[PDB]
C-alpha cells in the first residue's frame, strides 16, 4: 500500500508541472533567493499545495525507508552472491537487529505514523 | 571580472581653458583693444533693461 | 546559451530629424475614407510609423470619435500581403515602363476624341482628383467618367431629384430632434456621417437627475441592426413593404400618400408614429435608408417639409459628392458598351469591379472585351489578375491627398511615411494621363490646394485637420408635388425575400483580409471568420422543414425561463446549408437564427467569398454577390430556400443567447426615472431579499484609496449601440493576438472588452436587444489575486489591478476564480513573430505576450503611467512637489473610439470628475455585487422613453 | 575619456533626449561628422562614420546596458528628480570604453 | 535560462530593422509633413529672412528666463569648439586646426540678430560648385529648436556686450 502511495504521488507530481503552460518556472512557486525580491503569495492554495505535496512525498519516502531497514538486513543475509550483498548491506545501513535498536525504532515509527496521519489529511 | 582602472589622463585637458573663460566672465576689467569689461549675469540685466528690436 | 542576454545592437540616425525628439511619440491629422467620404483622424506617429488612430476633435464627422474602419485601417497598411510592384501580365514591371504605354497608347486616343478611353473610379469626393479628371475630360471630350461602387447612395440622389428636381444634400441635426423616425435607416452604423449623428443622438440620450426631456426613435426595419437596438420601439416589417408604410405614414398625416393593407401591428404603430408627430413640430425628423427605394426619400422630405422640421432637424446643402449620379445604371452602360465592343482602355481607379458588380453583368467576361486593361487596387485584387498593367496604389497613411466629409470639409490627407513598396496615388495616374508623367503627389495637391486657400492657409489646414473655406452652402430647394404624388410606390409580395446588407466588419470585402476585422465578433450575431444567412426562428421552422414548434417561444413572466430553455434547445438548428435559389442562382449558404428578423426574409452578408484576397481570408464566406443584381441591389423578390442537410461549422463567441433571470441588465422608465432616479435599485432588491437596500457585509478590509488617485470607469448602456469600436481600439493599443477560427471554436478568443447581446422579452422572436460592454472591473477586492501562487496579479496603489505578464507562470486559477471571465490565457503561440509588416504594427509601449501568459484589461496603464510621469515631472520642474493630474489627461482608448461618449475614465477621489459625477446618479450599479468585489467599472442603467399609446 | 575629460563635450550635446524622453538619444553621424569633417579626416580610426553619412547606413553599435523589453525605463523622470548618471552608468567621463557598472536587477531599482 | 520577453517581436526606438533597405526601424522626416496643432506660418520663428535679407531684429522680446535658457544652449551646443567666452579658444581648435570664429570682431558685431539664426540653421558656407569647398560651422539646425537658436543668438549678443 505505501509503495502505491509513492508511486501514486509521483504520479500526481507531474500535473502541478505539466499543466502549467510555462512549466520550467514552477519553482517560482518555491521560496527561493532570487534576483528580484520576489515572494509567493502564501495567500492561495496552490503555495500551500507545493508545501503539503513535497511534505506528504519526503515523510512518506523517509518512512518507508525505514519500515524497509530491516527487510534489507534480512535480504543481504539471504542474498548468497557477493554483488547482490554489499548493495543491500549499505540500504539496510548494518541493521544488526537487536535490543536498545528496536526500542527507538518502534518509537520513532509510532511517533512518525502520529505525525503522518495529519499530514496526509 | 574586476572593475578596470583606467589609465589617467594625459596633461593637456579642456579645463584651464574653461576656468580661464568663466573668469574672465567675471571680476569686470579691461580688454586689450578697448575699455572695460563686463561680468556675465550682469549683461543679460543690461539686454533686458536697453532691449532688441521686435518684429 | 551563456550571457543572459545577447548583443543586442543599436543602429541610431546618421541626420536627425528637426523635429523629432527621440522615444516622444508625435500625432498628425489625416483624413480615411469610407465610402468616399472623409473622416478626419488623429494618427500617432511612433518613430515615423503610423501605430494608432484616434479622432480629430476640430474635425465634423468625428468629434474626438473613430469607426471600427479608422481603426482597422492600421492593420490594414501593414498587410503582407499589399501589392508591392507593377505587373504588366501578372509580370513585374517598372513604372517607365507602363508610362510609355501609357503615353502610346493615349496617343492612338488623341487621334479620335478619346471614345475608346473610359475610366472607372469609386465616389469620389476629392476635389483635386475631380478638377485633374475634369481636365482630362476637356482634353479627351469623347472620354466618359462612370464612377461605382457596391456601396453608394443612389436612391438618395434619386430621391432628391424626384423630389426637388435637383441634387441636394441631407444634413440630420439630431441635437434637436425630440422624435426621430427610422425608415430602414441605419444611420448609427458606419456610414456617411456616422459619428456624428451618432454623437448627438448620444448625449440626448443621456439621462441624469437634472435631466427633464429625453428624445424617442421609431425604427422599422427588417433585419435587426445597431440602430434597432437604442430604439424604444422596434417594428420587423419586410423589406419590400417599407415603401407601403411610408406611404402609409404620409397618408395618415394628411399629406398626399397611399393607404395600404397592413398588419395590425403595424397600424398601432402607424397610429403612434402619427400621434407623437404633429405633436413635435420642427422637433422631428423622419429618416429613409439608402437601401430604400426613391420614392422613400420623397415621401420623406415631403413629410419633413410639412412638419415644418426643414431648417430646424433637416438641412439642404449643396451636393458634396462631386458628380451626383445613379450608379448602377451607368455600371450597366459601361458593360454594355463593353459588350458591344466600342471600349479599347479602361483604366480603373480601385472598387475591386470584377468583385463587386452585380452576377448578371457578367464583369469578368466583358473585362475581356477591351484590350487594354489598367488597375490601382492597393491589393493584388481580382480584377487586377485578370487586368494588364497593374499598378500598387499607396496606402491612405503614406500618400498626399484630399477628401471632404459630409455638409462638406474638404480636409487634407497627410501621409506619416514614404510609401513602402512605392505605389501610386489617383492623381499621380490621372497626372499621368494628362502627359505629366514623373509628378510629385506633394506637388499635385499643393498646387491645386495653393491659388485657392494661400500659403498660410495651406499650414494652418496642415496644422489643425480640417479647411476652414470649405463648407457647402446653405440652399432653399423647392419641393416637387405632382411627381412624388404621381409615383407607383411597389407593394411587397412573390413570397420569400432577400435582404443584401453589408457585413458590420468587412464593408463592401476591402477588409477581408485585415485580421482584426474577420475575427470581430459581428454584432447581434457574435459569428466570426464567416457568413450565413439570418433568419427568425419562425421563417427556419417553416421554410427548412425543421421539428420545433416556434409558438412555444410565446409566453407571459410565469414561463420565461422554459421559453430560454426552448431557444436554446432551437439555436442547435444553427449550421444547416441552405440552397438558396433567387434569379437562376444557387448559393448553399450555411444559416443563423437572428430572432428580430422579420419573417419570411433572409439576410445575407456581403464582402465574402473572395479568391485574390491575403492569406487572412482568402476562402471565408460564401459569395452573395453573382446571385446579387442590377434590379434590385438590396432587395428581393422570390426564393427557394432547399434544406439539404449537410451541416456546417458555424463559430460564435458567446453560445448564450438569454441571460438566465438574473441581475446583468437593468432596464427602466423616463416617466418613473425622473420621480425616482433610483427606482430599478430598489426593484430587485425586494424581489431578491424584501428590502430596498442589500446589506452586503465583508470579511476583508481592502484599502484606504482616500487622498490618492482612484481611476474609475463608467459605462451607460443609454449610449451603446454595438458599434464594436472599442475592441478594435483595444486591440490596436494593446497588441492583442489574432487567434485562428479553429481556436475561436474552442473558446480561445483573446479580447480584453467584448459586447454582450441578451435577446430577452416575451415572444422572443420580436425581442429587445440588449448590448452591455464587458472589461476587468478592476475590483478593489479582486478575486483573481488571492488565488494566483506567484503573486503575478496584484493591486495597484491607485486601486488598479496590476497583471504581471512575465510573472504568471500559467496556473490559470486566476480566471476560474474571476466572476466576469474577462481574462485570455495564451494556451499556443499566438503573437506574430516572422511577418516583419505585423512587427511593425505593435505598439512599442505595451510588451507582446508570449505563450503560457494572462491577460485581460488594464484600463491602458501604458496611458495612466505617461500622464503620471508628465504630472510629476511638471510640479518638480516648477518646484511644486504637487503632483497633479488634470481629468481630460488621460484617455483610454476604448473611451476615445466610441462615438457616442458612452464609455467614461477618470479619477474617483476627485469629485469634480466626471466619473465622479456620473457614479454618483441614482442608476449607477456594478455588476455581480452580491459578490464584494467592489468593482471600480461600474454601469448606468439603461432608461426608455415608451409612448403610451403603443406601451398601454 | 577623450571626449568628456580631454575635449570637454558635455553628456547633453550627444545625449539630447536623455531629460525630456525615455530614452536617451545616441549620437546621429552629423554630431560626429560636425566635428571630424576637418578633425582628424582621412584617418583611419573614422572610416566606418566617414562611410555612413555619405550612405544612409547607420553605425551599428552594441548595447552596453540592456533590459529585457518588459522593464520599461524612463530617464526624464529619473534625471528630473535629482538623479545623477554617477550613480547608475558610473564615472563614464573616464571610461575609454564604456563598461556595465552593475547589473540591472530588480533589487537595484528596488 | 529563460529569454522569454526579454526580447520582443515589436520594434524600440533604435531597434535595427531587416524589412527596411536602410537597416533601421526609425523612420525620416516626410518632406512637407507637419505635426498636429504646429502651425508654420510666421517666417522669423522658422528662418531669418523677411525678404530674403537680413533685418536685426527678433521675433519675440527677451526675457531674463529667455537669456538664461540661451546661455544654456550655448554652453551646451556652443561653448565647444567655438569659445567659451566667445573668443574662439578651445581644445577642439588646438587639435585639427578648426579656427573656429570670434565673436567680437567688428564684422560680427555689426551683424544682424537673423545671420546669427541662419549660421546657426545652415552653416557659414556650404561647398563651392568650382575650385573644391568645404563646410566649416556645418550647421546646428536638427540638435536646436528655433526658439533656443534665437535665445542663442540673443546670449551671444549678451557676451558681445559683456565684453565691451
Ligand atoms: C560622433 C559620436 C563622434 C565620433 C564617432 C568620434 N568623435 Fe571625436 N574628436 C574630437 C577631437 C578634438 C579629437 C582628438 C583630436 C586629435 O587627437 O588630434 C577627437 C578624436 C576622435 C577619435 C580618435 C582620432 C585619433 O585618435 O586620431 C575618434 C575615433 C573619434 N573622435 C570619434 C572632437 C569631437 C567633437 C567636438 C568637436 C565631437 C562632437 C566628436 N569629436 C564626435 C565624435
Ligand atoms: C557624460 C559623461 C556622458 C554620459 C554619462 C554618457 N555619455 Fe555617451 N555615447 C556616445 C556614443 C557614440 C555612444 C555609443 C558608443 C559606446 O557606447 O561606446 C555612447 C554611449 C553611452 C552609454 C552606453 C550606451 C549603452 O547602450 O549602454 C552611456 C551609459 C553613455 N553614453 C553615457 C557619445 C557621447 C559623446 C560624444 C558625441 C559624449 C560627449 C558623451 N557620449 C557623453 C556621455
Ligand atoms: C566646431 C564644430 C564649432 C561649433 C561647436 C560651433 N561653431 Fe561657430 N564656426 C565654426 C567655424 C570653424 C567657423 C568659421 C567658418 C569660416 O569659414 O571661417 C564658425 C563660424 C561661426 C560664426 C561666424 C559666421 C560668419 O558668417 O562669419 C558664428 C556667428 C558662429 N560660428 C556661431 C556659433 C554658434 C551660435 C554656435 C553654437 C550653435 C557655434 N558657432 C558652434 C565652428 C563651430
Ligand atoms: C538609474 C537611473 C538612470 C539615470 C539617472 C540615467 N541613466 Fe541612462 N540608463 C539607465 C538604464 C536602466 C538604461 C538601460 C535602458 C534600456 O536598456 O532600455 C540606461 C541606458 C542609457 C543609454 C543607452 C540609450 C538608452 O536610451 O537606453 C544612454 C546613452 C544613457 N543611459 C546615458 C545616460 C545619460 C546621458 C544620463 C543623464 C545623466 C543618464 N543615462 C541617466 C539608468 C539611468
Ligand atoms: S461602448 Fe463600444 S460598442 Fe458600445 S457604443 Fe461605445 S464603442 Fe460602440
Ligand atoms: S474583473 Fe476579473 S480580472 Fe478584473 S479585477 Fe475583477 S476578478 Fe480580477
Ligand atoms: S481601458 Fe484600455 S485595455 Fe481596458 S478595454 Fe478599454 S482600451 Fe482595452
Ligand atoms: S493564476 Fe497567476 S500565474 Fe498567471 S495564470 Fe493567473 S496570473
Amino acid at each position: 500500500a505505501e509503495a502505491m502511495t509513492l508511486f501514486a504521488v509521483a504520479c500526481a507530481g507531474l500535473y502541478p508541472i505539466l499543466h502549467l503552460g510555462r512549466p520550467w518556472l514552477f519553482y517560482w512557486l518555491i521560496p527561493y533567493p532570487n534576483t528580484h525580491g520576489m515572494w509567493p503569495q502564501f495567500r492561495s492554495a496552490l503555495a500551500w499545495d507545493v508545501f503539503a505535496i513535497s511534505t506528504y512525498a519526503t515523510v512518506s519516502l523517509v518512512f518507508w525507508l525505514v519500515g524497509l531497514i530491516p527487510d534489507f538486513a534480512t535480504l543481504r543475509d539471504r542474498a548468497k552472491n557477493i554483488w547482490v550483498k554489499r548493495l543491500y548491506g549499505i540500504a539496510a545501513l548494518g541493521w544488526r537487529g537487536s535490543a536498545r535498536h528496536w526500542h527507538r525504532y518502534e518509537m520513532a515509527s509510532i511517533l512518525l505514523a502520529g505525525l503522518s496521519t495529519p499530514l496526509v489529511v | 571580472p574586476f572593475t578596470p582602472q583606467p589609465a589617467p589622463v594625459t596633461g593637456n585637458t579642456y579645463r584651464t581653458y574653461v576656468n580661464d573663460a568663466r573668469t574672465l566672465l567675471n571680476s569686470y576689467g579691461y580688454t586689450m583693444e578697448g575699455k572695460v569689461h563686463i561680468p556675465i549675469d550682469r549683461a543679460m540685466d543690461l539686454i533686458v533693461e536697453r532691449g532688441l528690436p521686435v518684429r | 546559451a551563456c550571457t543572459y542576454q545577447p548583443r543586442q545592437y543599436i543602429a541610431p540616425f546618421d541626420r536627425q530629424p528637426e523635429g523629432r525628439v527621440p522615444g516622444i511619440p508625435q500625432y498628425f491629422a489625416s483624413t480615411l475614407t469610407l465610402g468616399g467620404y472623409g473622416t478626419g483622424v488623429l494618427v500617432r506617429s511612433n518613430e515615423g510609423r503610423p501605430t494608432k488612430v484616434e479622432g480629430n476633435p476640430r474635425h465634423p464627422a468625428s468629434l474626438g470619435g473613430t469607426d471600427l474602419f479608422a481603426q482597422a485601417e492600421i492593420l490594414t497598411m501593414y498587410d503582407p500581403d499589399r501589392s508591392t510592384t507593377v505587373l504588366r501580365q501578372g509580370v513585374p514591371s517598372t513604372w517607365a515602363e507602363f508610362t510609355t504605354t501609357l503615353g502610346n497608347a493615349l496617343t492612338a486616343a488623341r487621334a479620335t476624341q478619346g471614345a475608346g478611353v473610359r475610366l472607372l473610379t469609386t465616389t469620389i469626393t476629392s476635389p483635386s482628383l475631380a478638377a485633374q479628371i475634369e481636365q482630362f475630360l476637356q482634353a479627351y471630350p469623347q472620354a466618359r467618367w462612370y464612377q461605382y461602387e457596391p456601396i453608394n447612395r443612389d436612391n438618395v440622389v434619386a430621391g432628391a431629384r424626384l423630389a426637388f428636381g435637383r441634387d441636394v444634400t441631407t444634413r440630420y441635426d439630431l441635437s434637436a430632434a425630440q422624435v426621430v423616425v427610422s425608415l430602414d435607416a441605419d444611420f448609427l452604423a458606419p456610414g456617411p456621417g456616422f459619428v456624428a449623428y451618432a454623437r448627438a443622438f448620444a448625449e440626448r440620450r443621456k439621462v441624469r437627475k437634472d435631466s427633464t426631456t429625453m428624445n424617442r426613435l421609431y425604427v422599422v426595419e427588417a433585419s435587426p441592426s445597431t440602430t434597432g437596438t437604442a430604439a424604444d420601439h422596434r417594428l420587423p416589417l419586410r423589406a419590400d413593404a417599407i415603401a407601403a408604410f411610408t406611404g402609409a405614414l404620409a397618408n395618415e398625416l394628411g399629406v398626399g400618400g397611399a393607404p395600404a393593407t397592413l398588419s395590425p401591428k403595424a397600424e398601432e404603430f402607424l397610429r403612434a408614429i402619427a400621434r407623437d408627430l404633429e405633436e413635435h413640430r420642427g422637433q422631428s425628423v423622419v429618416i429613409a435608408g439608402d437601401q430604400q427605394p426613391p420614392i422613400v426619400h420623397a415621401l420623406a422630405h415631403l413629410i419633413n417639409a410639412e412638419l415644418g422640421n426643414v431648417g430646424q432637424t433637416v438641412f439642404y446643402h449643396e451636393p458634396v459628392e462631386a458628380r451626383p449620379t445613379n450608379q448602377t445604371e451607368e455600371l450597366v452602360a459601361l458593360v454594355s458598351e463593353m459588350a458591344a465592343g466600342r471600349v479599347e482602355t479602361l483604366i480603373m481607379i480601385g472598387g475591386n469591379p470584377v468583385y463587386n458588380a452585380p452576377g448578371d453583368l457578367r464583369f469578368a467576361d466583358r473585362m475581356a472585351s477591351v484590350p487594354l486593361t489598367i488597375h490601382l487596387s492597393q491589393f493584388v485584387d481580382e480584377t487586377s489578375a485578370r487586368a494588364t498593367w497593374h499598378i500598387p496604389q499607396a496606402h491612405p497613411l503614406e500618400s498626399w491627398g484630399d477628401a471632404r466629409a459630409f455638409d462638406g470639409t474638404a480636409s487634407i490627407v497627410q501621409p506619416l511615411i514614404e510609401p513602402l513598396y512605392g505605389g501610386k496615388t489617383a492623381n499621380e495616374l490621372l497626372a499621368a494621363m494628362l502627359g505629366q508623367p514623373e509628378a510629385e503627389s506633394y506637388d499635385l495637391v499643393r498646387s491645386f490646394w495653393l491659388e485657392q486657400i494661400g500659403e498660410t492657409g495651406w499650414q494652418v489646414a496642415l496644422a489643425n485637420g480640417v479647411i476652414a473655406e470649405t463648407v457647402a452652402p446653405v440652399i432653399e430647394p423647392t419641393l416637387n408635388e405632382g411627381a412624388i404624388r404621381a409615383t407607383p410606390i411597389p407593394q411587397p409580395g412573390d413570397g420569400v425575400e432577400i435582404v443584401f446588407r453589408p457585413d458590420p466588419s468587412l464593408f463592401d470585402g476591402f477588409y477581408a483580409n485585415n485580421g482584426w476585422l474577420q475575427e470581430l465578433p459581428r454584432p447581434l450575431t457574435k459569428l466570426v471568420w464567416d457568413n450565413a444567412a439570418l433568419m427568425s426562428p419562425r421563417t427556419a421552422i417553416k421554410l427548412l422543414g425543421l421539428p420545433f414548434n416556434a409558438d412555444r417561444l410565446i409566453g407571459t413572466e410565469a414561463d420565461d425561463r422554459e421559453r430560454q430553455q426552448y431557444l436554446e434547445q432551437l439555436s442547435k438548428v444553427n449550421g444547416t446549408i441552405a440552397r438558396i435559389e433567387y434569379r437562376g442562382g444557387i448559393i448553399e449558404i450555411p444559416i443563423w437564427l437572428l430572432p428580430g428578423h422579420a419573417e419570411d426574409s433572409i439576410t445575407l452578408n456581403l464582402g465574402y467569398g473572395r479568391t485574390h484576397a491575403g492569406r487572412v481570408g482568402n476562402n471565408v464566406g460564401i459569395d452573395v454577390y453573382p446571385i446579387r443584381t442590377s434590379d434590385s441591389p438590396w432587395f428581393g423578390a422570390g426564393a427557394r430556400v432547399t434544406n439539404t442537410g449537410r451541416t456546417y461549422l458555424l463559430v460564435s463567441t458567446q453560445d448564450h443567447w438569454t441571460l438566465e433571470g438574473r441581475d446583468i441588465y437593468r432596464v427602466g422608465e423616463f416617466k418613473k426615472f425622473k420621480e425616482d432616479p433610483k427606482y430599478i435599485a430598489k426593484e430587485v432588491y425586494q424581489e431578491e431579499y424584501g428590502r430596498e437596500t442589500p446589506n452586503y457585509q465583508s470579511l476583508q478590509p481592502g484599502d484606504d484609496y482616500t487622498g490618492r488617485n482612484a481611476w474609475g470607469m463608467t459605462i451607460n448602456l443609454n449610449a451603446c449601440i454595438g458599434c464594436n469600436a472599442c475592441v478594435v481600439a483595444c486591440q490596436a493599443e494593446n497588441n492583442i493576438a489574432v487567434v485562428g477560427k479553429d481556436q475561436v471554436s474552442r473558446g480561445r478568443e483573446m479580447h480584453w472588452i467584448r459586447i454582450d447581446r441578451y435577446f430577452a422579452g416575451e415572444d422572443l422572436d420580436n425581442p429587445s436587444i440588449y448590448m452591455m460592454p464587458v472589461n476587468c472591473m478592476q475590483c478593489e477586492k479582486a478575486p483573481c489575486e488571492v488565488v494566483c501562487p506567484v503573486a503575478a496579479t496584484v493591486h495597484d496603489y491607485e486601486g488598479l489591478n496590476n497583471m504581471v505578464y512575465n510573472r504568471c507562470v500559467g496556473t490559470k486559477y486566476c480566471s476560474n476564480n474571476c466572476p466576469y471571465k474577462v481574462r485570455r490565457f495564451n494556451f499556443l503561440q499566438y503573437s506574430d513573430t516572422t511577418t516583419e509588416t505585423f512587427k511593425l504594427a505593435f505598439n512599442p509601449d505595451v510588451t507582446v505576450r508570449i505563450r503560457g501568459v494572462m491577460e485581460k484589461c488594464t484600463y491602458c496603464v501604458q496611458r495612466i503611467s505617461g500622464a503620471r510621469i508628465a504630472a510629476k515631472r511638471a510640479a518638480v520642474q516648477a518646484g511644486q512637489s504637487s503632483y497633479v493630474i488634470s481629468d481630460g489627461a488621460i484617455q483610454t482608448a476604448c473611451e476615445q473610439a466610441c462615438p457616442t461618449g458612452a464609455i467614461v475614465f477618470g479619477d474617483i477621489n476627485d469629485s469634480n470628475s466626471r466619473v465622479a459625477k456620473w457614479k454618483a446618479e441614482g442608476h449607477n450599479y456594478g455588476l455581480l455585487g452580491f459578490l464584494n468585489t467592489v468593482p471600480r467599472t461600474t454601469y448606468l442603467a439603461r432608461v426608455r422613453n415608451p409612448s403610451e399609446e403603443l406601451e398601454k | 575619456q577623450l571626449h568628456v575629460n580631454v575635449v570637454g563635450i558635455d553628456c547633453r550635446y550627444c545625449h539630447t533626449s536623455v531629460d525630456q524622453s525615455y530614452f536617451a538619444n545616441i549620437p546621429a553621424t552629423e554630431t560626429c561628422m560636425t566635428c571630424h569633417s576637418q578633425i582628424k579626416t582621412y584617418s583611419p580610426l573614422l572610416e566606418k562614420v566617414r562611410e555612413s553619412y555619405a550612405t544612409g547606413k547607420p553605425i551599428e553599435w552594441v548595447k552596453v546596458y540592456d533590459l529585457p523589453n518588459f522593464v520599461y525605463f524612463n530617464h526624464s523622470i529619473h534625471v528630473n528628480k535629482g538623479i545623477g548618471c554617477s550613480t547608475c552608468h558610473g564615472q563614464v567621463n573616464n571610461m575609454p570604453v564604456v563598461w556595465q557598472q552593475q547589473a540591472l536587477y530588480m533589487g537595484w531599482c528596488l | 535560462c529563460h529569454q522569454d520577453m526579454y526580447d520582443q517581436q515589436k520594434y524600440t526606438t533604435y531597434e535595427p530593422s531587416s524589412f527596411f533597405a536602410d537597416g533601421r526601424s526609425s523612420r525620416p522626416n516626410v518632406p512637407g509633413t507637419t505635426p498636429f496643432e504646429v502651425v508654420k506660418t510666421d517666417e522669423f520663428l522658422y528662418t531669418g529672412l523677411i525678404d530674403g535679407q537680413e533685418v536685426d531684429a527678433m521675433p519675440f522680446p527677451v526675457t531674463k528666463d529667455l537669456l538664461l535658457r540661451g546661455q544654456l544652449k550655448y554652453n551646451i551646443y556652443c561653448a565647444v569648439c567655438h569659445g567659451e567666452a566667445g573668443y574662439g579658444a578651445s581644445m577642439v581648435a588646438e587639435r585639427g586646426g578648426i579656427v573656429p570664429a570670434n565673436f567680437h570682431q567688428q564684422r560680427l558685431r555689426e551683424a544682424p540678430l537673423s545671420h546669427f539664426f541662419v549660421v546657426i540653421t545652415n552653416g557659414v558656407y556650404r561647398g563651392d560648385p568650382e575650385n573644391g569647398g568645404y563646410q566649416s560651422m556645418y550647421g546646428y539646425a536638427s540638435r536646436i529648436t528655433p526658439e533656443d537658436r534665437w535665445a542663442i543668438a540673443a546670449y551671444i549678443r549678451a557676451l558681445q556686450l559683456s565684453q565691451n
